[PDB]
């Protein structure tokens, strides 16, 4: 029987990867607190991202450009795989212009203020001589993984082209932990989680929401008394 | 293989082919 | 009633309905007939107010009648006869 | 309950959403809410809510066989364009997901609506109205999942087992919730053998006697319960009151449980129950960790050599053959006997080679699905491979799934599959034209009378005494003389009157009639009904789904048509009696058969005469007649 | 014949049910029972006597035993016919209503002496009642349920 | 819907038509599998409808003859010499002759080391006959095969059975967006690519001068080039893509017979139908049971398996004594926000995003005459609307249809085109819609093993591997056993090894497996690449000789022991399975049987002609058909009313029909049954 | 941000101590997100008092029956191990308990010193029967969670010792399954349903709000990694 209290300590083992180890837990509380982490980082994790778009050239996701050896659609396929951290909820906007031949990359686009594009170089699309890409975007905050809106649902614009929302800073986590087991029964359990976040916020960070969540709704349960 | 721009897929073939397909 | 508690459509027991009929197809229309009267009932209540009488055991917010009519039956709230 | 696409209930729902909105006013009148419906403004979709409000559908499937084809469902609002179906009545839909539909139809009228909600509904049309077994037992998964509850793994993790002097047995609980909490901890493992005081399930009747005794009703009785946890956890999802088990969960175990459940028990119990099974085996099979790798299917160690004893016996036959002494046709039948011994000894070697806690061997032990023959065929031998005309190649197969085919191998296996898979076509059609005719002669034979008050009866033997002296239970009993009511009275040596002429004949009645040794039985049938047209209620007598007396409105003969011609699918026959379904056909049709029998016509001597390319046989008899 | 009609359902229901439980496909016997009756419902004629029977038509067992109880009397004949057992088909063929036959096979032959023999249908078959729109003698279809008076109790009126 | 339905209808051996017998007609006998189908036609690929066994499928290797008698190439070993010689022979060229075992111990000598061989005799027989006496040995394996069959690998370890639903359920697959090629596949997939047409060729060689996404100029080494004009959001036969990506660089020499493009399913020139998932087989809390599937959400996330489906609603405007049905956006009685991503040229702006029931085509017609209510004239008297007499009968989008729009093609008359002899526009829109996944949605491996998507539940609850690795994909196990199908699991565990690598160490001495398992099959690096014939494959022990060095992909893990099984760790509870649970790679594709595509609802739609009663089909509103076998278990339910409801006014009464409607008009209860039209019908119909 | 549309929790009692608690309407998925964490902490997270050691006179060996008394030893054990009582101090306490006479000796009759409470003394224990005798001796602490029986490395020390286990946790079990509470207006919105059942030394309701307590210290010790990080809020009450 263990009388001490539980803690939570950082070891940061990559730009955006981190671990955090929590001691002592309590025999057999070691997989669920990580679990329900798990759970919540993945899904419940305020982020940003590009939702709808705009080109000067084409009206929807089925036409292609003259100059671009990529396709609108893999354009859309491409740009989803943008890393920006927004820091405003309102739509805030972009722009990519680039004439004459050269791989333009996420490092190409221009942005205004307030929006950090964490992959200067991934690249995006490839022109010609005839290449004439100007690209308006919009990015916008949220959590998880909302669909793409309608363009008809809202009175919006056609060049709008909708694309998909996914706030989600996070890549990967692994929680693991360690029966002490002595037949004395002074045992406690040691939770070694981990977290990988998809470089637009620290690990720390996302971990530090998803408590500021979780805190709010445990509150929920001592609430009744 | 016999194919001006496959990949290599290497495969447990036991014999050879008096004839191509 | 060893069971625990029915719900929705079922909520009336089938089987206790089955002991207040004869056969279960006698309770079809026993429920169906009165139905249709608390129906009528409803389309009466307002205006001349004929001999039909309608929910005669509580409606609910805004019930199927042959929901109400099976709870009739359920507690003996109704007789009938079978040809 | 049933899922439903929310899109395909409100054009289903028409008219009704129309007007519920339009005395809400959110529409003016009815146009106004057509046009809203059309356009699909939000508001038809709370108030789509609304008049979904236990409003009974119809649920079929193309085709439907048994009666139980159709299903009457409470409908429930479902995001999505899938109709989510109860994973338990799909055995009476026979339907698998592997892509497949069903039709949805509205009852409208309250004759309608009461017909659908009483009669069709999915919680009442539960044992199968054939043979009247359970047709919504848990399957597969379910089967699979308890098997893997309330087994009982001796060494397991937190066993019981009596100890002395610097331990106790350290095996006993005060409570299953101690047991519970114990088990949270890895120290108590499901299968691990326990003991517990247990108050809130009712013991076995022999335990509650000789613990309870007489007064011996299970809540405020405490009795100690030595079994494994996942036994508990499993009895407690019977109703209260139903005795303890501990036992293994055989899916034969289940249909005999679910059998007394629908017994004594109302079908809201059962019908609870049943879903309760259900989230129990979904929530444990997948828990049972049944996962087929290359690793877990072997092959034995010991086939090359059964295969090489029997080679020789195929290699020495190859030259007797070869000398002309066994004809072409003994080098057919001797091989094909030579191997079907050689894949049963293959067989048997396999069967005991597994581990008996085998993923695989889990399933089929449970009883869930498979056949040991389907396990064999992936490792090992296969066994004999066909022809399309239906013979035993003598020159057969020796590699399995597991340890691939080739060129030969395979392409002659194509054809012992192609042709079973053809024959869904015939047999199929078959059968339903075999229903289709039973339906139209039989529609006219219709539950009229509560009871003719005959005394006309059939007779059924009812387990003949055996020679050494004993009473031999006849194996087919439920099939033949469940559901019975006697013509006459059960009376023994001119003794006790044990069964009154007319009764319902259950397992009490029968359990005497196999303890008082009275064994022959008459039966109020309905071949034997004095009523014109029709029969009493009481010639026929129990109803399969009811586990009841039939009612005296039912037209019990579509349902015997349907019950008969619903398995022809499964019918299959040996390599001049043909014994498949064209034998069941014809002979219902009532024809002359092919490998025709002559009886005899008089008790009496017998002159055979073995006649050339056809024999003789007179039957000179025991009179002055021919 | 040389057993009686009671030993061919021995031998005809035992025979069937070795098919389905030989893959083990239980069905209980009573099914086959029903079938059965209808196999050999009826009763060929060996007689012409005095009474439309003419010799070798197939008749039912009841009507046969109708007739002569009118004809015992009034000139005492008896009919002489014998239990009989046709194929289920023919069974079907050979109903009460040219409707239902016609709506089962052979849709003109049957049709043909349909039309010849005046055959008023009674209008009543299940079948029938199926294709003319009319509610099925089954179930919740026959008069017994389908004139169930349910009425409020008269202290449930008191309760007004 | 994709190269190979492209492909294999063609090369399609039918047994019906003109001098062809009818299905009736058509006994048991016919449909078998013939002794001379052995590389003539497949035995395994026949449509499993009620035509198994009529239509056939040509092998791989087969000719054509000149007379058309099926020709199949074959060694002939005379002597005990087989022969290089490609001898062709039809059926009868066998009963003078004997054809032998496809893979002996042949010496390269030409002839058999065993006497004993298994030879097929003159009359089909196969048996055992001595090394010098039979005449013909087989050209080589999947020569009795056809292609679409040629790419299960492991055939030989796929039942028979289920080999026919994979091999027809590769003529289902839909066109995807990336045709990751399998990991594991079959050496003819290559092959079979490029012969498809599908994938653009460098016909002639020679260097690349540029690559573009509307062009790819292939410089000949001769002055000219080669300009090749590609085909993007081309609709097919079935209302899909044709999209055609390029795989090539601007200046690499490119060969005669290289490619040029990937197709809709394809990658490197070797068919890719779908992608390659890792696997653990466990049952999920009975939500893949009995043939439902759970996916990794991530698949759905990155649309991994997501189709594109292209549409074309025509619409067609003739000359008529009502006028000509002038398509602009002149709409009687519409409202605002129904025009707004419409352009005024009388149909949608050309990237509309659309729905369902959404007008897409304003084809306005005249009217007609009517008695005009005078309800309706009180009205256009009261708030002063316009008669508004014209008929239209635009095109709103049927029931469940949506998507952006693509685009219009337009023949006119006064664009003095061939239209017939009335029609003066002809209007083909597009509407296409890329269907993210969706349970109902049919998806399907490569051993038959398929079905609709039970549910799709985010990435948390996936357990996880000893690298901490939620996985791709959870099956079912109970339809392995039962199905001959550990097949699918043998690619698996053999794809694992593809995707982590391996090196059978011959450390000393190549490992006994290793010795006639071929070489540099004991070297292979993480993310790789390979293929299996049907029968002369990647034996079992020697995949067992694939575990020994199971080298990982990126940490310390070896997973699959020698034996096979690896260990999962439960991503719902974080709690161990009592077993090992297994894992490996599977190639997966999405079927051509979405849930979007096989609904239809109906309260009430038209009515046929003779009789009153509905129509059938999902196009015309239709409605429902309620069989003679479903009035059986009807009436065994005892439910007469129910179906006095179906057959009378359910279908044919319409005053009651109208009745019912005043009935919920009214919010009253249904009333008493009429009597139907078409039940008087019948009767017209007898007197 | 805020979870946009406040959820709610009603307690409904099903017996003095034995309670449902439904929650409703969570965000999707999130109801296994805090129920099988709480099932855990209910039954590892509440401090309580239960019995740890025993021993009474005449046994040495015989673990099977004693005089006196009529029934085994290991009924009396199991009896004594659902025994309810509360503490005050982490060392070990002692309680004993002597009755002389034959008749039926029940929980009311153990002398617990005050630190020491027993809320069943109206629970049998033994069918004392021949004018019996006895003295069992009860080592007693306070823990949480549950924690097996620690034999005596002391043998010879404590040699009429018997070690037992101990449910220090007063909660006996809790359950939890979640629901599909307006899923389709409101995105896929669940509901879940608690049971919680416990001794009749403590409420269903207080251990729960002391698990709430517990754990929202718990992840206040992770949100205390970036103070002011935006996660989810809840709004007002
Ligand atoms: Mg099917
Ligand atoms: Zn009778």
């Amino acid at each position: 029987l263990i009388s001490q209290r539980p803690t939570l300590s950082e070891d940061v083992l990559t730009d955006n990867r981190s671990q955090f180890v929590i001691e002592p837990l309590e025999p057999g509380f070691g997989y669920t607190l990580g679990n329900s982490l798990r759970r919540t980082l993945l899904s419940s994790i305020p982020g940003a991202a590009v939702t709808s778009i705009r080109i000067d050239g084409v009206l929807h996701e089925f036409t292609t450009v003259p100059g671009v050896k990529e396709d609108v659609t893999e354009i859309i396929l491409n740009l989803k795989s943008l890393v920006v951290s927004s820091e405003e909820d309102e739509p805030v906007t972009m722009y990519l212009r680039k004439q004459g031949p050269g791989e333009v990359t996420a490092g190409d686009i221009v942005p205004p203020a307030g929006v950090t594009v964490h992959n200067p170089g991934m690249h995006i699309a490839t022109l010609n001589d005839k290449g004439k890409l100007e690209v308006e975007l919009v990015v916008e905050r949220g959590r998880g993984y909302v669909p793409a809106v309608q363009n008809r649902a809202s009175g919006a614009e056609i060049g709008r082209i909708p694309v998909d929302s996914i706030y989600s800073p996070v890549l990967k986590v692994t929680y693991k932990v360690d029966a002490t087991r002595v037949e004395q029964r002074t045992d406690f359990d040691k939770l070694i989680l981990d977290v990988e976040t998809k470089n637009s916020i620290s690990p720390r960070d996302a971990l530090a929401s998803a408590g500021k969540t979780l805190v709010e709704l445990f509150g929920l349960a001592r609430e009744l008394n | 293989n016999s194919v001006p721009g496959a990949p290599n897929r290497v495969s447990f073939a036991k014999l050879r082919e008096p004839l191509e397909v | 009633g060893g069971y625990d508690t029915p719900l929705g459509i079922t909520n009336p027991p089938i089987d206790e309905l089955l002991d207040r009929v004869s056969s279960k197809y006698a309770l079809v229309i026993y429920a169906a007939k009165r139905a249709r009267q608390i129906n009528d009932y409803y389309n009466q209540l307002g205006e001349g107010i004929l001999e039909y009488v309608g929910p005669l055991v509580e409606p609910g917010l805004q019930e199927k009648p042959l929901s109400i009519a099976l709870r009739e039956i359920h507690a003996d709230l109704l007789e009938h006869t079978e040809g | 309950q049933c899922g439903l696409p929310k899109l395909m209930a409100l054009e289903l729902f028409k008219p009704f959403v129309m007007k519920r909105l339009v005395d809400l006013n959110h529409a003016q009148n009815i146009k106004s809410a057509k046009r809203m419906v059309e356009r699909q403004r939000p508001q038809v979709w709370d108030v789509l809510e609304e008049v979904i409000a236990e409003h009974p559908v119809l649920l079929n499937r193309a085709p439907t066989l048994h009666r139980l084809g159709i299903q009457a469902f409470e409908p429930m609002l479902v995001e999505g364009k899938a109709i989510q179906l109860h994973p338990l009545v799909c055995e009476a839909f026979n339907a698998d997901f592997d892509g497949d539909q069903m039709a949805v139809h509205l009852p409208l009228s309250a004759e309608a609506q009461a017909e659908a909600r009483i009669l069709m509904l999915s919680s009442n049309n539960i044992l199968s109205p054939a043979s009247g077994r359970p047709l919504a037992m848990p399957r597969l998964d379910m089967v699979t999942g308890l098997y893997y509850l309330t087994t009982e793994v001796p060494g397991d993790t937190g066993e019981y087992q009596p100890a002395s002097g610097d331990h106790p047995e350290t095996g006993v609980y005060s409570s299953p919730a101690e047991a519970i909490m114990a088990a949270d901890r890895g120290v108590l493992s499901v299968r691990a053998k326990i003991k517990v005081r247990l108050t809130q399930l009712r013991p076995p009747v022999e335990i509650e006697a000789e613990l309870f005794g007489h007064s011996g009703w299970q809540p405020g009785d405490a009795w100690m319960a030595e079994t494994t946890l996942g036994r508990v956890m499993f009895n407690e999802l019977l109703p209260l009151g139903y005795p303890f088990v501990n036992k293994q969960m055989h899916k034969k175990v289940q249909a005999a449980i679910i059998n007394d459940l629908a017994e004594r028990y109302p079908m809201i119990v059962v019908a609870q129950t049943v879903d309760k099974l259900k989230d129990a085996g979904f929530y444990w099979a997948t828990r049972s960790g049944v996962t087929v790798s290359m690793a877990d299917v072997l092959v034995p160690p010991r086939k090359k050599e059964i295969l090489d004893h029997y080679e020789e016996r195929a290699d020495k036959v190859e030259k007797q053959f070869q000398r002309g002494a066994l004809n072409h046709d003994e080098r057919n039948e001797a091989l094909v006997e030579i191997w079907k011994e050689a894949t049963d000894e293959v067989g048997q070697a396999l069967r005991e080679h597994y581990p008996d806690d085998n993923p695989i061997i889990t399933i089929v032990d449970s009883g869930a699905t498979g056949n040991f023959t389907q396990t064999r065929t992936l490792a090992g031998m296969k066994g004999l491979v066909t022809n399309p005309k239906g013979e035993f190649i003598p020159r057969p197969v020796k590699s399995s799934f597991r340890e691939g085919l080739t060129v030969l191998e395979y392409f002659i296996n194509t054809h012992g599959a192609r042709k079973g898979l053809a024959d869904t076509a015939l047999r199929t059609a078959d059968s339903g034209y075999l229903t289709r005719r039973l339906v139209d002669v039989s529609q006219d034979v219709i539950v009229r009378e509560h009871d003719c008050q005959t005394e006309r009866g059939i007779v059924v033997e009812l387990a003949e005494r055996a020679p050494d002296g004993t009473l031999i239970r006849d194996p087919y009993i439920e099939t033949s003389a469940y559901a019975r009511t006697l013509g006459t009275d059960a009376v023994d040596e001119a003794g006790n009157v044990i069964v009154e002429r007319g009764q319902d004949l259950g397992d009490p009645e029968i359990d005497a009639l196999l303890a008082a040794g009275i064994t022959q039985v008459k039966v109020r049938s309905v071949l034997t009904c004095a009523t014109s047209t029709g029969v009493c209620a009481t010639c026929y007598g129990r109803s399969m789904a009811t586990g009841k007396l039939v009612d005296i409105g039912e037209a019990v003969g579509i349902v015997a048509a349907q019950s008969i011609g619903e398995p022809g699918t499964q019918l299959t026959m040996r390599t001049d009696i043909t014994g498949g379904l064209p034998r069941v056909q014809e002979l219902f049709e009532a024809r002359v058969p092919r490998g025709k029998a002559p009886i005899a016509d008089v008790t009496g001597r017998v002159r055979l005469e073995d006649g050339e390319r056809f024999y003789k046989i007179t039957i000179v008899p025991d009179d002055g007649g021919e | 014949r040389v057993q009686g009609p009671r030993e061919v359902q021995i031998h005809l229901v035992r025979e069937v049910q070795e098919v389905y439980r030989a893959q083990g496909v239980s069905i209980h016997d009573k099914h086959i029972e029903v079938i059965v009756r209808q196999m050999l419902r009826r009763v060929t004629i060996i007689d012409s006597g005095s009474t439309e029977f003419l010799p070798g038509s197939l008749i039912d067992r009841a009507e046969f035993e109708a007739e002569n109880r009118r004809v015992v009397a009034e000139g005492g004949e008896p009919a002489a016919g014998r239990p009989v057992l046709m194929g289920i088909t023919k069974a079907s063929l050979a109903t009460d209503s040219w409707l239902s036959a016609a709506s089962f096979q052979e849709t003109t032959r049957v049709l043909t002496d349909a039309a010849i023999n005046c055959r008023s249908d009674k209008l009543n078959g299940l079948k029938e009642n199926v294709i003319i729109g009319k509610l099925i003698p089954a179930g919740t279809g026959i008069n017994r349920y389908r004139n169930i008076a349910v009425q409020p109790t008269e202290e449930a009126r008191a309760a007004a | 819907n994709n190269p190979l339905s492209g492909l294999t209808h063609k090369r399609r051996l039918s047994a019906l038509g003109p001098g062809g017998l009818s299905r009736e007609r058509a006994g048991l006998e016919v449909r078998d599998v013939h002794p001379s189908h052995y590389g003539r036609m497949c035995p395994i690929e026949t449509p499993e409808g009620p035509n198994i066994g009529l239509i056939g499928s040509l092998s791989v290797y087969a000719r054509v003859n000149p007379f058309g008698f099926i020709e199949t190439p074959y060694r002939k070993v005379v002597d005990g010499v087989v022969s290089d010689e490609i001898v062709y022979l039809t059926a009868d060229e066998e009963d003078r002759h004997v054809v032998a075992q496809a893979n002996s111990p042949i010496d390269a000598d030409g002839r058999f080391v065993e006497p004993r061989v298994l030879v097929r005799r003159k009359a089909g027989e196969v048996e055992y006959v001595p090394s010098s006496e039979v005449d013909y040995m087989d050209v080589s394996p999947r020569q009795m095969v056809s292609v679409a069959t040629a790419m299960i690998p492991f055939l030989e370890h796929d039942d028979a059975n289920r080999a026919l639903m994979g091999a027809n359920m590769q003529r289902q697959a839909v066109p995807l967006v990336r045709s990751e090629a399998p990991l594991v596949g079959t050496g003819m997939e290559l092959r079979a690519a490029i012969d498809a047409g599908d994938v653009v060729v460098a016909e002639e060689s020679g260097v690349i001068e540029e690559v573009s996404a509307d062009y790819i100029t292939v410089m000949h080494d001769n002055g000219t080039r080669r300009t090749y004009r590609m085909r993007k959001f081309a609709r097919s036969n079935h209302g899909t893509c044709a999209n055609q990506c390029p795989i090539v660089d601007a200046g690499d020499r490119v060969e005669a017979g290289q490619v040029i493009a990937d197709g809709p399913c394809t990658d490197d020139g070797e068919m890719a139908l779908g992608k390659n998932l890792l696997v653990a087989i466990m049952p999920w809390e009975g939500h893949n049971y009995e043939d439902a599937i759970i996916l990794s959400n991530r698949l759905v996330e990155e649309d991994v398996l997501t189709s594109i489906h292209i549409e074309e609603h025509e619409i067609d405007a003739r000359d008529t004594k009502l006028g000509a049905e002038e398509i602009t956006r002149d709409i009687p009685n519409i409202s605002d926000e129904v025009l707004a991503d419409l352009d005024e040229r009388g149909i949608v702006r050309i990237g509309a995003e659309v729905r369902d029931g959404d007008i897409l085509v304003g084809k306005v017609t005249p009217k007609g005459e009517t008695e005009l209510t005078p309800e309706e004239r009180l009205l256009r008297a009261i708030f002063g609307e316009k008669a508004r007499e014209v008929r239209d009968t635009s095109l709103k989008v049927p029931h469940g249809e949506s998507g952006k729009v693509i685009g219009i093609r337009v023949f006119s008359r006064e664009d003095e085109d061939e239209l017939p002899a009335g029609v003066n526009e002809l209007v083909r829109v597009y509407v296409a819609q890329k269907r993210k996944i969706s349970d109902g949605d049919k998806l399907a491996g490569r051993h038959g093993n398929k079905g609709v998507i039970g549910k799709i539940l985010p990435v948390e609850d996936m357990p996880f591997l000893a690298d901490g690795t939620p996985v791709d994909i959870i099956l079912n196990t109970h339809g392995v056993p039962r199905r001959m199908n550990i097949g699918q699991i043998l690619e698996t565990h053999l794809g694992w090894c593809a995707h982590s690598g391996w090196k059978v160490d011959a450390a000393k001495g190549v490992p006994d497996w290793a010795a006639r398992l071929p070489d540099e099959l004991l070297e292979a690096q993480p993310n790789a690449i390979v293929s299996t014939p049907v029968f002369d494959g990647a034996q079992e022990a020697e995949l067992q000789g694939l575990l020994s060095c199971t080298l990982p992909n990126r940490d310390g893990d070896v997973l699959v022991d020698a034996d096979g099984k690896a260990m999962l760790f439960d991503g719902r509870s974080g709690e161990p399975f009592p077993y090992p649970v297994t894992v490996g790679y599977m190639y997966i594709m999405k079927l051509h049987h979405l849930v979007d595509d096989k609904i239809h609802a109906r309260s009430t739609g038209p009515y046929s002609m003779i009789t009153q009663q509905p129509l059938g089909g999902k196009a015309q509103f239709g409605g429902q058909r309620f069989g003679e076998m479903e009035c059986w278990a009807m009436q065994a339910y005892g439910a007469a009313y129910t179906l006095q409801e179906l057959l009378t006014i359910k279908s044919d009464d319409t005053v009651g029909r109208v009745k019912v409607y005043e009935a919920i008009v009214k919010g009253e209860n249904i009333p008493e049954p009429g009597i139907p039209e078409s039940f008087k019908v019948l009767l017209k119909e007898l007197q």
